[PDB]
RNA sequence: UGAUGGAGGUAGAGCACUGUUUGGACUAGGGGCCCAUCUCGGGUUACCGAAUUCAGAUAAACUCCGAAUGCCAUUCAUUUAUAUCCGGGAGUCAGACUGCGAGUGAUAAGAUCCGUAGUCGAAAGGGAAACAGCCCAGACCACCAGCUAAGGUCCCAAAAUA
RNA sequence: GCGGUCGCCUCCUAAAAGGUAACGGAGGCGCCCAAAGGUUCCCUCAGAAUGGUUGGAAAUCAUUCGAAGAGUGUAAAGGCAGAAGGGAGCUUGACUGCGAGACCUACAAGUCGAGCAGGGACGAAAGUCGGGCUUAGUGAUCCGGUGGUUCCGCAUGGAAGGGCCAUCGCUCAACGGAUAAAAGCUACCCUGGGGAUAACAGGCUUAUCUCCCCCAAGAGUCCACAUCGACGGGGAGGUUUGGCACCUCGAUGUCGGCUCGUCGCAUCCUGGGGCUGUAGUCGGUCCCAAGGGUUGGGCUGUUCGCCCAUUAAAGCGGCACGCG
RNA sequence: GUGGUGGCGAUAGCGAGAAGGAUACACCUGUUCCCAUGCCGAACACAGAAGUUAAGCUUCUUAGCGCCGAUUGUAGUGAAGGGUUUCCCUUUGUGAGAGUAGGACGUCGCCACG
């Protein structure tokens, strides 16, 4: 339905893909928080940087 | 002594299954026939897998061992 | 022990980690030495083991060596700078990973086997531990 | 002792071609029936 | 980022090929011993034993096999905002370390040479006593406000003698 | 510096796209073929067993087994037995003008290419053929040679001389090629730079080295361990021989000696002690111990070392191989 | 049923055994014919239909070999971490090779003669 994606994580010193994954999201500085569709897309995407960011339905 | 070689030759597959290609596209440079030429391909002098006409590249496999690539036109 | 022949005369050093590949289990005699880390071993190694073991066996029994020092290693001179090439073959080793089964013995009462795989593991770079047949 | 010849046209002595022979194995001029462009027919072309 | 389809032979593993290799069985055959010498036919070492077979290993330049990843692509999907091209202006061509995968080295070096990611370079702040490259984290400013990261809470020295 | 290397092809390194370095590990090329090219048709190998004159392991022949273990001009990899391997017939497509589109790529180049036209080879036809199973066998421009050419032609006609097209002359191999043309000494030297780069010392590393250990075959009359200890294995030290090139080249003075020492203990003497193959006197080995002491000469620049004569002893090392 | 002819990874093969020729396919008889062997009418080519299922070939049985092969476990590994860091360990996702349960002595078409 919908998640609540909020980046707990600084992205200093991460792959370049984790960083581009968190602007695809459209989190910006640290504990900036999104709300995003329940896709697949999205949730392959909040795995992909799960240990940067805490999630909410 | 050693310390020679020769220049890479970027040999592999150009062109990706499914993709849409023109007509003389290479689609797969390689040394002898690592891969046949399917449907609509043709072979170059060395050994090269160009598409004849226009179409969407596919790699099948050749019966139980051998690969094939064909181009299929839309 | 050393290789009839060789293919190339220079090699990697490589790399050892994990469990042997095989040879994990006694195979051929009742008991066998078991290593316990991966470490190269030479065939010197391979030697001093073997002739310790079989001197305490009294040459009562029967011996495998189940490894063999396939690979070989160079080294340069005292006062070689670095470069112009690799060193020329200086020896020759077996990569023996944890779990590798090193020697074997039969037809020989339990505790002279003990005795006698004990004074081959001294010998020996890795720590190990007697295993005995299934 | 392979080396390269010239194959003229012996119709209208046009240097036609440019090919390479061993002299020990072919000691007499070569002679080929190549198209001449100039005559845009096939003629008999000798080595010069 | 997901879905779908592909190319490829690495890690691993395996011995079907090629090398390296162990033990057993058997033996072509080679050996010295005597008889027989026209050196002819035995009889021998559990003599040495090819090839075969059984069992067991091993490999950057072995492969019957073969991932995870990465890569290419799709009028695809979700999110996002860059990509091309044309022109003006550059600087850069001494890099460093850290983690990971290799080579060289001695499986030495704050060594060397690549691949890969980060940081420093060009990054202040907190921690690591001090300590470019490690851990946390990116300073537009003001505040004698609050919450946290790494790391910590007996005193130096803020916070548990929890 | 000496040695090696310089362009091109193949493999590994190369981390399953591609690419990827080292004075990393292995090999090849500077051609060859008039068929070893094209096409049509046809054919299938290497070895093994068995049999068999010369003939023997093995020449040639036959049957059987045999999926590739052969061959593929030439290195390797890939590929090929529906052949790309082998034989025969005819032939010269090892063609001319090109070329949609691709790969590769800084550029120059390099690679592949259906298809169109001209005119052909083979085949009945389909159709195949713009060299070879594929990937090396090569060299820019300038300059010059040769052939062709409906191009130009300094008032005009010619000519001279050029252009265009085709092709030849490169170990220009230091192979993107300085010039048509070129080797050395410098301690008589000089300048501009660098700790980007060596020698001294420091730093890192510890292979080597010194020292200490593990196992204990053995020697020790017997007896592994009084003493010594093979084959092997594990560490410590940072005094050796080395490796790296991190500070210093707009200067960090290098050996030995003298003066002055100071520190470490792996102790040379003195002190305490265990074991002894310790009768005693001497000793051997090990443990504790750094308080003090630990030499005067001959030779040599010497350190070192030998020698002479002593001593209880004539310690080993660090301190920029301490101290200009 | 048999003969052509194809598609699908050998689950289609191999080995072994058994039955059949009505037609058909086969062996099979010959070399006068076009045609041929680097010798041979063995082959290829042509003419013919005496005999035989003996072989080939078709059909059938056979799991001996080959072939395919689930699940489980493990190795490896992406990501996030840890440790005493030439190596090793945890979480999470993926997950072989091997060994196996088993599968399988083929199936889906078209044509002609029966
Ligand atoms: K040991
Ligand atoms: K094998
Ligand atoms: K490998
Ligand atoms: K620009
Ligand atoms: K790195
Ligand atoms: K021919
Ligand atoms: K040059
Ligand atoms: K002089
Ligand atoms: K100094
Ligand atoms: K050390
Ligand atoms: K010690
Ligand atoms: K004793
Ligand atoms: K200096
Ligand atoms: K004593
Ligand atoms: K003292
Ligand atoms: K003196
Ligand atoms: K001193
Ligand atoms: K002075
Ligand atoms: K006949
Ligand atoms: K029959
Ligand atoms: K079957
Ligand atoms: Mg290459
Ligand atoms: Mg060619
Ligand atoms: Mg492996
Ligand atoms: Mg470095
Ligand atoms: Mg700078
Ligand atoms: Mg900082
Ligand atoms: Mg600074
Ligand atoms: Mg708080
Ligand atoms: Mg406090
Ligand atoms: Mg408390
Ligand atoms: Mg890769
Ligand atoms: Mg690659
Ligand atoms: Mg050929
Ligand atoms: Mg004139
Ligand atoms: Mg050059
Ligand atoms: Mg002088
Ligand atoms: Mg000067
Ligand atoms: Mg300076
Ligand atoms: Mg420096
Ligand atoms: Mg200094
Ligand atoms: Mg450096
Ligand atoms: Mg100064
Ligand atoms: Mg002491
Ligand atoms: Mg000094
Ligand atoms: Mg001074
Ligand atoms: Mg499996
Ligand atoms: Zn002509």
């Amino acid at each position: 339905a919908e998640l609540k994606i909020t980046l707990k994580r600084s992205v200093i010193g991460r792959p370049q893909n984790q960083r581009a994954t968190v602007k695809a999201l459209g989190l910006g500085k640290v504990n900036s928080t999104v709300t995003k569709p329940a896709n697949e897309a999205i949730k392959g995407m909040v795995n992909t940087i799960s240990h940067l960011v805490d999630v909410e339905e | 002594s050693n310390g020679r070689d020769s220049e890479s030759k970027r040999l592999g597959a150009k062109s990706a299954d499914g993709q849409t290609v023109t007509g003389g596209s290479i689609l797969y440079r390689q040394r002898g026939t690592k891969i046949y030429p399917g449907v609509n391909v043709g072979i170059g002098g060395d050994d090269t897998l160009f598409a004849k006409v226009d179409g969407v590249v596919r790699f099948e496999r050749k019966g139980r061992d051998k690969k094939q690539v064909s181009v299929y036109p839309v | 022990l050393v290789p009839k022949r060789v293919k190339h005369r220079r090699e990697f050093r490589g790399k050892m980690r994990g469990e042997a590949k095989g040879g994990k289990e006694v195979a051929f005699g009742e008991w066998g030495l078991q290593a316990t880390e991966s470490h190269w071993i030479t065939n010197r190694q391979i030697e001093a083991a073997r002739i310790a073991m079989t001197r305490y066996m009294k040459r009562g029994g029967k011996v495998w060596i189940k490894i063999f020092p396939h690979k070989s290693y160079t080294s340069k001179a005292i006062g070689v700078r670095m470069g112009k090439g690799k060193g020329a073959p200086e020896g020759w080793v077996s990569p023996v990973k944890r779990g590798k089964i090193m020697f074997e013995i039969a037809g020989v009462p339990e505790e002279v086997a003990r005795e006698a795989l004990r004074l081959a593991s001294h010998k020996l770079p890795v720590k190990t531990k007697i295993v005995k047949r299934e | 002792m392979r080396v390269n010849i010239t194959l003229e046209c012996t119709s209208c002595k046009e240097r036609n071609y440019l090919t390479n022979k061993n002299k020990r194995n072919n000691p007499d001029r070569l002679e080929k029936q190549k198209y001449c462009p100039r005559e845009r027919k096939v003629t008999l072309h000798r080595e010069t």
